[PDB]
RNA sequence: GAUUAAUAGGGACAGUCGGGGGCGUCAGUAUUCAAUUGUCAGAGGUGAAAUUCUUGGAUUUAUUGAAGACUAACAACUGCGAAAGCAUUCGCCAAGGAUGUUUUCAUUAAUCAGGAACGUAAACUAUUAGGGAUCGGACGGCGUUUAUUUUUGACCCGUUCGGCACCUUACGAUA
């Protein structure tokens, strides 16, 4: 009944968020909110069970808050790149590999979400989570707006890769075309700088420093 | 003088000589009472003590401490509170080959209530 | 020793909780947060007298015998005085003991017994018959609540706050030189500042906690652009009959509650801002929101500096001073290293 | 094995002192007793001194104290002494063999009466159950309100507890009496040094 | 504490004797032992719940807890002497090294 | 039309007193069990031994966690309860004792046939006439300490009721 409603919520949710269905900010807009509403209403949990705030008798807060919470914890938003995937109905969560995954009719949702703005949803997800399980101050004005991807440390690039060869340290070559959609120069400069403020500490706790990244292709 | 701390355990049927560092934690070397008497009756002896006492200090002072801090005790629970043989003729031969003596106290475990 | 046994010692200083505008160096007597300031309780007696002078001379007394021991002892290169005060107003026998260690560092002692509090409440209960005295009495005894008892709680909880909001400290410190630039913490207190500044670190929804000094002051900034001081107070976790008493706000234009203070005029309003239209306030609000248009309409580049110039207009009169200074004075004896003037700021000169 | 050599000759670093609490009336007798105590322990190089004022016994090793047990040994003393112990007694307690214990007997009887009765069971008619019991086992008993001091070898020390936690478990002294003297006829012949002596008593 | 260490205090308190008296036995009433008891602990949970833990140590080492109830509680029954026997620390739950480095 | 108000009763009120009882709660160690480390050859018992546990590491050293028990020292020639009995703090619930009162009905009472509620041991055995202690009230006060000075409490002293126990004397006895 409250399906329109969570929708619409959810698409509130991401225009403040800054996230869309464009590729160029992650693909996640009211499309794919719409079809993880749709793939946790018939599952979601490990043993295939119909997911408990998602039954269909209930209200749009509930399905927007359920939505929220598996988003921030399942494997929906930063799970779905590293420590699990998900399967059309009925829906289950499987502890292996990368994808939002539709076995029916072999398209992956999330292939316009980068790991970058999956982590950025993720992150957004649990501090949403977090404001909904607050019950001392009203928590519907606060919608989250976007200082990890704009914040006073925005570097800003003036890169001109013209000649290829000699104005790109990297080979633009045949296999990464046939690899890339033209954001080859982007997701590069996203593993470039992970791997440049990665840390590594000697008892096995992963430190970075930074905690979220984002590359914006200005004026495009 | 970097002081260790020697936990005598004196009961009446052996003597446990032991030396950690100052945390607890860590067991520098201990002799126990019996490993140094062939007979299980004069396990508990102030030879037995002697002996131990004597081989914990040669070892720490191969180690290089030299200054131990004394903590005796005995069976607390339902037993004696009373250290046997063992305490004082150990902590006679440890301070008599060496050894620097810092702080005695006997911490034995007092029940509040028992039985 | 002493013969009334010491019981507790804590200082009370934005040294303590990293929120001094000038991190501190050695020796820099000039600075205005250097002697820091310290409160001492001792043990419980009933020998302290019952009235106000009687008080505070025992406890200058005690002051006293505190530094003759201390300039008996091998310590000896700690220097030390007593010194009075005029910040509880009224209280014209208030002294400290002000020390100086070899380190250079300044430690304003004052002590705290427990019949102030009794008998700032008995000042605030008498005199009736004049029938205009409770409200500056109460000023009086909230601002001793102020300075005495609740700065100890205070730089507790804004320590133990510091260390998991680590650029909190540079951020209490750039809003706090921006409040410099703009003439405003004469009147503001610094502990409401400090709260200001802490309620984007600890409240920071719907944005993330501030990982630059630089975010956290844009965020304090656009906070006090869309604060509205009418019908929102400000709820920290580190009401319903002041705005009915209050309607105009002519008295209390902040409210910053806390579980430490739930009455949220602690910081605000003991401290008598005038508060009209056309006042520090209003003025403070109008300056955030000019900046948050600058930074809209501009961006952020290198006329940043318009945030740190003042305006000076919508004042009556105007008056320049200038001090009998050298040149590099006061900076190079306060340790901030600004004017050339002053060759090898860059080094330990 | 057994034997202990009396210590022939600074082993101190921090100088240790100990401290006990005492009631007025041991007050009296210690204040006039005190001179053999403080004698004997400067012959074994610890001072000690008396407050009548708070009433407390300490003891402290001086600079040119060198036996190391001698500070417990004076510890040791300074309990008995408050705990009323007569004071050649608690002097005799800073040879070397010598150790005291004290018997927490009051936890073993849950009635009053009974608990009376046992006590003055161990304690005998006309003391004679109790100095057999001394005798038997080289031990001085001590049968102290509601505790039991015993003096002695550790030997001693074993008997006796198991002879006083025996009676205040019903079983007679007279009982643990006889037990005592068959032992002391069993080890006196060394023909039955190791066999299950459980078959004569 | 404010900085939200959990700690236990164990204090002990021997009745005093008082000097020029003659009655062996220095016994307060049950109910005088309840009301001593009771000012022990509001001493102690009022100077201690307003310091720091640095503070409380500050206050711990030349005893100015015992010497407070020492000179509060004698209106009721003198005590001989009060000390504060344990400190037990239950729970920290910080790891901030910019205390703990501003402590050494 | 209705006495003395008993040096016999029952009740009311006030400050209290108690390791008296029930329910919850809070602690304290110690023991056992388990985990994590440092272990590195015995440990445990006994008068001696043996059974047993022990290179997958016993006993020991340190730190946590759980469980069950009990409430050391204070602790008594004492306190409370009719008796068995009752000892950690705090809260609640009734009850009880004594004292004081400027409190009431005025024989209500004493004693027990019948009946009713509470439940391994034994083993040396009308006053006496006051005094010294003791605790629970109530009153009085030269005073020391709270107390910065009034409360109030601690200490000392006296008066007065009440009660556990000591010694002396029997006032006698008598099996």
């Amino acid at each position: 009944a409250a399906f329109r409603n969570a929708c619409i919520l959810g698409r509130i949710w991401l225009q403040q968020r800054g996230f869309g269905s464009d590729v160029s900010k992650g693909g996640f807009g009211y499309f794919e909110w719409a079809v993880l509403l749709a793939l946790l209403l018939q599952g979601g949990p490990a043993d295939t069970k119909g997911a408990a705030p998602l039954s269909p008798s209930l209200s749009s807060t509930q399905l927007f808050k359920a939505l929220i919470q598996f988003l921030s914890v399942t494997n929906f938003a930063e799970k779905p790149c590293v420590l699990g995937q998900a399967k059309p109905d009925l829906a289950g969560f499987i502890e292996n590999g990368p994808i939002l995954w539709d076995s029916a009719r072999q398209l992956n949702i999330a292939f316009k979400m980068g790991p970058w703005s999956a982590d950025l949803l993720h992150q957004h997800a649990r501090w949403t989570r977090k404001l909904l399980a607050d019950g001392a101050v009203d928590q519907f004005q606060p919608t989250f707006i976007l200082k990890a991807d704009l914040p006073t440390h925005t570097y800003d690039l003036v890169a001109r890769m013209d000649p290829e060869k000699v104005s790109e340290a990297a080979p633009d070559k045949v296999a990464h075309e046939a690899r890339g959609r033209h954001w080859q120069v982007g997701h590069k400069v996203y593993r470039i700088l992970r791997r440049a403020l990665s840390d590594k500490n000697m008892e096995g706790g992963e430190r970075a420093r930074l905690i979220h990244l984002k590359v914006s292709p200005g004026f495009s | 003088l970097v002081f260790g701390v020697a936990r005598i355990f004196a009961s009446f049927n052996d003597t446990f000589v032991h030396v950690t560092d100052l945390s607890g934690r860590e067991t520098i070397c201990r002799v126990t009472g019996g490993m140094k008497v062939k007979a299980d009756r004069d396990e508990s002896s102030p030879y037995a003590a002697m002996l131990a006492a004597q081989d914990v200090a040669a070892r720490c002072k191969e180690l290089g401490i030299t200054a131990l801090h004394i903590k005796i005790r005995a069976t607390g629970g339902n037993g004696t509170k009373t250290p046997g043989p063992g305490a004082q003729s150990a902590l006679r031969a440890l301070a008599r080959s060496g050894m620097k003596i810092g702080r005695i106290e006997d911490v034995t475990p007092t029940p509040s209530d028992s039985t | 020793d002493l013969p009334l046994r010491i019981r507790h010692v804590n200082p009370i200083c934005p040294e303590l909780r990293h929120s001094s505008l000038k991190t501190p160096s050695f020796g820099p007597s000039k600075s205005g947060p250097r002697p820091m300031e310290v409160v001492i309780s001792f043990e419980a007696s009933g020998k302290w007298p019952e009235s106000l002078i009687a008080i505070q001379r025992t406890k200058i007394a005690f002051l006293l015998m505190i530094g003759r021991l201390l300039e008996r002892f091998k310590p000896g290169e700690i220097r030390t005085h007593v010194g009075l005060d005029d910040a509880r107003y009224e209280t014209e026998n208030l002294a400290f003991l002000d020390v100086i260690y070899a380190s250079g560092a300044c430690f304003r002692v004052r002590i705290q017994a427990d019949l102030e509090e009794s008998l700032l409440e008995r000042q605030t209960k008498d005199k009736t018959t004049e029938q205009y005295l409770r409200q500056r009495a109460s000023t009086q005894l909230a601002s001793f609540r102020r300075t005495f008892v609740h700065l100890p709680l205070h730089t507790q909880y804004i320590t133990t706050a510091t260390t998991r909001f680590p650029a909190l400290s540079p951020t209490i410190r750039l809003v706090k030189h921006w409040f410099s630039v703009h003439k405003l913490s004469n009147h503001f207190p610094p502990e409401l500042l400090e709260l200001f500044v802490l309620h984007t670190f600890l409240a920071p929804y719907p944005w993330d906690v501030p990982s630059s000094p630089t975010t956290g002051f844009l965020r304090t900034l656009l906070f006090l652009a869309r604060w509205d001081w009418r019908t929102d107070p400000l709820i920290i976790d580190t009401l319903d009959a002041w705005r009915k008493l209050d309607p105009g706000m002519q008295h209390t234009v902040l409210f910053v509650a806390t579980a430490h203070e739930q009455s949220g005029t602690m910081w605000t309003s003991v401290d008598g801002h005038p508060r009209p239209s056309k006042v520090v306030a209003a003025r403070m609000t109008a300056l955030a929101k000019s900046a948050a248009r600058v930074i809209r309409e501009q961006g952020v580049d290198l006329d940043v500096r318009r945030l740190f110039v003042p305006s000076l207009k919508e004042y009556d009169v105007l008056l320049y001073l200038n001090t009998k200074v050298l040149k590099s004075a006061l900076r190079t004896y306060i340790t901030v290293d600004p004017a050339t003037e002053m060759n090898g700021g860059k080094g330990q000169e | 094995k057994w034997k202990i050599e009396p210590f022939l000759p600074g082993p101190f670093l921090e100088e240790s002192s100990f401290m006990t609490l005492f009631p007025k009336y041991r007050e009296r007798y210690l204040k006039d007793c005190w001179p053999l105590v403080t004698k004997a322990l400067e012959k074994h190089g610890i001072a000690a001194t008396l407050d009548i004022v708070e009433g407390s016994m300490t003891v402290k090793t001086t600079r040119k104290t060198y036996d190391p047990a001698a500070i417990l040994k004076a510890r040791d003393l300074i309990k008995l002494l408050a705990r009323s112990v007569p004071a050649p007694q608690a002097l005799k307690i800073l040879e070397d063999g010598m150790a005291c214990d004290i018997i927490k007997i009051r936890s073993m009887v849950r009635n009053k009466e009974r608990f009376v009765k046992r006590r003055q069971r161990l304690l005998g008619q006309n003391g004679t159950t109790l100095k057999a019991l001394e005798l038997l086992t080289q031990t001085y008993i001590l049968v102290h309100g509601n505790t039991v001091s015993v003096m002695g070898g550790y030997k001693g020390l074993k008997e006796v507890r198991r002879v006083v936690e025996d009676t205040m478990n019903n079983i007679h002294p007279i009982y643990l009496i006889k037990e005592l003297m068959i032992k002391r006829e069993l080890a006196k012949d060394p023909a039955l040094a190791h066999e299950d002596w459980s078959r004569y008593l | 504490t404010t900085d939200h260490y959990l700690l236990r205090l164990f204090a002990i308190a021997f009745t005093k004797r008082r000097p020029n008296q003659i009655k062996k036995t220095t016994y307060a009433q049950s109910s005088q032992i309840r009301a001593i008891r009771r000012k022990m602990v509001e001493i102690i949970q009022r100077e201690a719940a307003s310091c720091t833990l640095h503070q409380l140590v500050s206050k711990l080492i030349p005893e100015v807890i015992g010497r407070e109830i020492e000179k509060a509680t004698q209106g009721i029954y003198p005590l001989q002497n009060v000390h504060i026997r344990k400190v037990k620390l239950l729970k920290q739950p910080k790891f901030d090294l910019g205390a703990l480095m501003a402590l050494h």
